[PDB]
């Protein structure tokens, strides 16, 4: 058939969203190439991206699906096991509403299935139950930065960084995660750029930094409050831009001006507080990179010193999963429909009900993933996981294993039996990145394609067609989409923004930034252009007092 | 036509020839190799997207090689490696392969170390100016150009200058000023002097062709009884014409391959003196080197590196655990590549963390080499430590004038 | 405060059995060089001397037999090729290559041994302490 071959594809472990080629021969990936055209990576990848291509064709992969009855599992067919999902989910549907299901899928997953995976949570059976890897992830920061700004996603992106004099990296192992947005931090420095770094430990990524700084662990609350105390104190923050676009700076003045001697909390002297607070504030451009309250206290020192509208400056937190990003803006939260519009607001809840084609949409807060789990037997019971493994990931897995086998009728779906597959009822095998068609987020707004390289292994099919399949099993009009474009085109409908990133246009090697509302906009790499977010279009800068635990 | 001639090259085919860089001579040879089966593929580069994006690929299909016509002055990419890597090193099956300067040192290297079969490989060289990034060109043409760079059609450096054509007209800047200003050929391509592979079986280029076919025919150098075999072959069936050289042809091919050499020798000083001297070059070399994420992309991209396991995933040479890596990673690589290195600049360009490393083993090889005497990627004289000789060995001893090997080594 | 640590790697057919005569003969010379006894020189691995320099000798030292009378028939000549490529990388990388050397010492010569001993140990004192040991941090 085909001897090497190059598939130009993301790659999966984390938020950068690398492009790399992986290597098809008679049907089998046989090894990853650099794609030196991408403008995210120039071909350069860590050694998760070099290797990722080894997991592929494991031996060890799901192939067909497999129903526990009576015991060990036992091989089914795709009629099978989807007409015995379809009777369990319905039957537990008539019994107890929409509050007796739960959803939640992986961050792992492609945009086309994330968003296909709400929409079978909402438009089936209405409820909101439905929920990502994010929560119990390291940040829940979208909300705190969302209440700073307006919009919960980093302001600017990973190129941008090398117009700043002052990147000043927070708390972050940006080169151990990340190491190809910690190669922007290598890039300014060698164009000589002021580096100041204040994780607690000395860490690979503080090596490359001008300063470095040690704090007490658990204490950025104290040490941003009195990095701002002492740029209030000496009057470097921006005075047309917090008159301007920004608002609670009274609240603000209250809150830190107790925070004049604070070393009895972080371990900072007061002289190496005024060092970098005063080189922050004084500094034109300066960029910070974040890795609630903490990201809340970033946000009031971009917000403090004006440092958020502009190239070369902003506030970047790091994601840490390949689409986490792309699964809160394809709608996986309880809240959210999709990008994040609110199902609070009975506006786009009428939105979405014309658009679907169906009535009485829930608009209750959902529950969240250890929301699910602690009431997995009280009022929930009956769960689909995309591709979650529970049981290895929450802590307390005991208790995770006995809320799960407290479960009536839990499915499946992953690429490998895992630990939580035996608590299974059904296993639907799925298809993995090189399998799937669909597209990823970055963590700086980026939409990349992923291309299908070889086929799954066995009986396995991709989550679109699964759900797909289970929906028409079920009697659910709207699933109809036999690709990753029908089910991208169906979500632009759906969304005010990302209406302008069509898959023709994604097709270019540098991808489309998130808010694309139009189909001739090119995007948008630099979020709070000349207005936030929020209610007034003013980003607001709260009081935050330090909680000692 | 025998083994020396210089010739000028079109295709017959006036499809062929108009796709060509210039007269389509090395798409007429593949074609007509895969068609009349002296090989069973062909590995060649094609355009995968716009014209920054290289993809090589192997073809064996002959109605496919038009789609392979044309120069792509963003392949930065190296052939051999991936041949032996993903085509069983070519031990079965007979190949032809399009490569540059970098590209026929790479062949020689793995050949020495036996990892490909050059009685199976045919190289048709092409003559290389320089390569540049495709981002890196994206960025010169977006600033210093002052142009959109979906606009451009085509691009070329021809005459030291970086001709651009994009909707409206064409626009050039020579390539000296871009590099001063921080942008051109990448910097191993600025130190490169292989620029007509003579080692090939066939050496192409766009250099010495003068009057009436100054874009309409490709120099042709015959360097290999192979190579005048698959010339002779094709020029009698018909998918090639052949005329012979003009003298005043050769005689500016040889000027202008002499210029490269001096400007490349200019680039080599000024390079080797900017990493300094004594302690601050350890400095330069140790602070760079401790980035290192050991993301193993240089060793995998080198063509000197064909080990089954790295010595630098050894735990007794480097701690499995310890990111901060050793210098020793490093010198474990200057010890073992940079007697032959080709300059390839392939660890440089795939590195994370933006490690000189192709300046650091090209500054350590070119004495090397003025030491030993042994320019790696010409021909099959094996490596300097996998053939030690007695006379040579008491003949360095000797030139010391001394009776250890302490001093009196270096000037 | 400062001890030079020089490390040898000597031969066990003419640098061992030259070391062992010197001190049979009582040849007196300080005590700053600490050896290895590999077989021959041949088995000098230039990654050895690298992670010798990477560790911190402040001197290196490869001894071994005169050539031509290598126990096996040639296997000293391979040394001296890669001390001679080892020499140039110290030099490209700016340590100081006079930090290393290697000597033939015969199977009799006891004295010249001494002396080399002797030799070593100022030359690597005049040098002074590595800068690898400060440059890591
Ligand atoms: C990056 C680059 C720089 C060059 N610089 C010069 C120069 O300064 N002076 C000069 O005289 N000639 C230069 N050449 C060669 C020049 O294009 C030749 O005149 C041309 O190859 C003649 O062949 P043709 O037009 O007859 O055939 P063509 O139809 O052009 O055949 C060109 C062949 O080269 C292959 N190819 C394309 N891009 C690459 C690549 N990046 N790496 C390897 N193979 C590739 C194509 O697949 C095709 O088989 C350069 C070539 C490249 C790729
Ligand atoms: S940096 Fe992240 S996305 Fe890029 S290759 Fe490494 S793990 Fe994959
Ligand atoms: S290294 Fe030399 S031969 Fe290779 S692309 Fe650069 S200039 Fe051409
Ligand atoms: S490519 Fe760069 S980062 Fe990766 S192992 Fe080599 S030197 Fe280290
Ligand atoms: S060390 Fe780097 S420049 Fe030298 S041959 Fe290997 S890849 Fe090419
Ligand atoms: S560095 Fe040395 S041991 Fe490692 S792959 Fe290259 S040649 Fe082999
Ligand atoms: S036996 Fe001593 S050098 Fe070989």
């Amino acid at each position: 058939s085909e001897i090497m071959k190059y598939v130009a594809t993301t790659c999966p472990y984390c938020g950068v969203g690398c492009t790399l080629n992986l290597v098809v021969s008679n049907g089998k990936v046989v090894g990853v190439e650099p794609n030196q055209r991408s403008p995210i990576n120039e071909g350069k990848l860590c050694p998760k991206g070099v290797t990722c291509w080894e997991h592929i064709h494991s031996p060890d992969r799901l192939t067909t699906p497999l129903i526990k009855k009576d015991g060990k599992f036992i091989e089914a067919s795709w009629d099978e096991a989807l007409d015995l999902v379809a009777k369990n989910l319905k039957v537990i549907y008539d019994k107890h509403g929409p509050k007796g299901l739960g959803f939640q899928t992986s961050c792992r997953t492609v945009n086309e299935d994330c968003y296909i995976f709400q929409k079978f949570a909402r438009v089936g059976f209405k409820t909101n139950n439905v929920d990502n890897c994010a929560r119990i992830c390291h940040g829940p920061s979208v909300a705190g930065l969302s209440l700073s700004f307006g919009s919960g996603a980093a302001t600017n992106g990973f190129e941008d960084a090398l117009n700043a004099d002052l990147i000043l990296i927070w708390g972050s192992n940006a080169v151990e995660a990340h190491p190809l947005a910690g190669r922007r931090i290598a890039q300014a420095k060698k164009k000589g750029i002021q580096i100041i770094a204040v994780d607690p430990r000395y860490t690979m990524t503080a090596r490359l930094a001008d300063t470095y700084v040690r704090f007490n662990p658990s204490t950025h609350i104290a040490l941003a409050n009195s990095m701002m105390y002492w740029i209030i104190k000496e009057g470097l923050e921006d005075k047309k831009f917090i008159q301007d676009r920004v608002n609670g700076f009274e609240d603000l003045k209250k809150t830190v001006e107790n925070y004049a001697d604070a070393e009895a909390i972080h371990g900072v002297p007061l002289d190496v507080v005024k060092d970098i607070a005063f080189r922050y504030a004084k500094a034109k451009n300066a960029v910070i990179i974040y890795c609630t309250d903490n990201v809340r206290s970033m946000g009031n020192l971009a917000l403090l010193t004006g440092n958020v509208g502009r190239e070369g400056v902003g506030v970047n937190p790091l994601r840490g999963q390949n689409n986490v990003q792309g699964a809160c803006d394809m709608g996986a939260y309880p809240n959210v429909y999709s990008g994040y519009q609110k199902c609070e607001v009975a506006e786009n809840r009428a939105k979405m009900e014309k658009a679907w084609s169906v009535t009485n949409l829930p608009d209750w807060y959902g529950a969240t993933l250890t929301e699910q789990i602690n009431q997995c037997g009280d009022e929930i019971k009956g769960m689909y996981i995309l591709g979650l493994n529970p049981v290895v990931t929450y802590p307390s897995s005991n208790h995770v294993k006995a809320q799960l086998e407290k479960l009536d009728f839990l499915v499946v779906q992953d690429i490998f039996f895992t630990e939580t597959c035996q608590y299974a009822d059904v296993i639907l095998p799925g298809a993995c990145f090189a399998e799937k068609d669909g597209t990823f987020t970055s963590g700086e707004r980026r939409i990349n394609r992923v291309r299908k390289a070889v086929n799954p292994p066995g009986q396995a099919k991709e989550d679109i067609h699964i759900i797909s399949e289970l929906a028409a099993k079920m009697g659910f009009k709207g699933f109809e989409l036999p690709t990753a474009k029908d089910v991208w085109d169906d979500m632009r409908a759906v969304t005010p923004s990302m209406f302008g990133a069509t898959y023709e246009k994604l097709e270019r090697p540098e991808g489309i930034c998130w808010p694309c509302p139009t189909e001739e906009h090119p995007g948008t790499p630099i979020l709070h252009r000349e207005k936030f977010a929020t209610a007034d279009g003013k980003g607001n800068l709260f009081g935050i007092d330090y909680r000692p635990p | 036509a025998a083994k020396g001639d210089m010739l000028y090259a079109w295709a017959k085919d006036a499809e062929i020839q108009k796709k060509g860089e210039c007269g389509g001579a090395v798409t007429a040879l593949l074609k007509h190799a895969l068609e009349t089966k002296m090989v069973d593929a062909v590995v060649a580069i094609k355009k995968g997207k716009d014209l920054y994006d290289a993809v090589p690929t192997v073809i064996t299909n002959p109605e496919d090689i038009i789609q392979t016509a044309g120069s792509l002055h963003c392949g930065t990419l190296l052939i051999p490696k991936l041949i032996k890597k993903y085509l069983n090193g070519a031990k079965d099956m007979k190949l032809a392969v399009t490569c540059k300067g970098c590209d026929a040192m790479a062949f020689y290297e793995l050949a020495k170390r036996n990892q490909i079969n050059l009685d199976n490989i045919i190289m048709i060289g092409v003559n290389c100016g320089g390569s540049v990034s495709p981002v890196t060109a994206r960025k010169m043409i977006s600033n210093k150009f002052g142009v959109d760079p979906d606009t451009v059609h085509k691009e070329e450096i021809d005459k030291g200058q970086f001709i651009i054509e994009y909707e409206g007209g064409h626009k050039g800047i020579k390539i000296d000023e871009l590099e001063e200003e921080g942008y051109g050929r990448r910097s191993n391509c600025r130190r490169c002097k292989m620029k007509i592979p003579r080692q090939a079986d066939i050496a192409a280029g766009n250099w010495g062709v003068i009057g009436d076919k100054a874009g309409k025919a490709t120099f042709l150098e015959i360097c290999s009884e192979k190579g005048a075999n698959l010339v002779n072959s094709a020029q009698s069936k018909g998918a090639l014409e052949i005329s012979p050289a003009d003298p005043k042809g050769i005689d500016i091919r040889a000027k202008v391959e002499k210029a490269m050499f001096n400007l490349g020798d200019e680039w080599r000083h000024r390079d080797f003196e900017g990493m300094g001297k004594g302690k601050d070059r350890l400095k330069l070399m140790m602070s760079e080197s401790s980035k290192c994420i050991k993301c193993y992309a240089c060793v995998e991209a080198c063509p000197i590196c064909y080990c089954i396991e790295c010595s630098t995933k050894k735990p007794w040479y480097i701690a499995p655990g310890v990111l901060p890596t050793s210098f020793m990673f490093h010198l474990i690589r200057f010890a073992h590549v940079s007697d032959s290195c080709i300059n390839c600049g392939q660890c440089e360009e795939l590195c994370p963390m933006e490690i000189p490393n192709a300046l650091f083993m090209h500054s350590q090889q070119v004495e090397i080499e003025k030491m030993f005497g042994h320019i790696p990627g010409q021909d099959m004289t094996p490596p300097i430590h996998a053939f030690v000789e007695e006379k040579a060995e008491r003949a360095r001893l000797d030139a010391t004038g001394t009776d250890s090997i302490y001093t009196n080594i270096f000037t | 405060d400062w001890k030079p640590q020089i490390l040898a790697i000597i031969c066990n057919w003419c640098s061992y059995a030259g070391a062992d005569l010197a001190g049979g003969a009582r040849i007196q010379y300080p005590p700053t060089v600490r050896a290895i006894r590999v077989m021959c020189t041949g088995r000098v691995d230039m990654l050895f001397i690298l992670k010798a320099f990477v560790e911190g000798a402040d001197g290196v030292l490869v001894s071994g037999c005169h050539f031509g009378d290598c126990h096996y028939l040639e296997g000293n000549y391979k040394a001296a090729k890669r001390m001679f490529m080892i020499k140039n990388l110290l030099r490209n990388i700016g340590l100081d290559d006079r930090r290393f050397r290697m000597t033939f010492v015969s199977a009799s010569e006891g004295a010249k041994w001494g002396m080399v001993m002797e030799d070593v140990t100022n030359t690597i004192k005049e040098l002074g302490p590595s800068p690898i040991k400060e440059f890591k941090k």
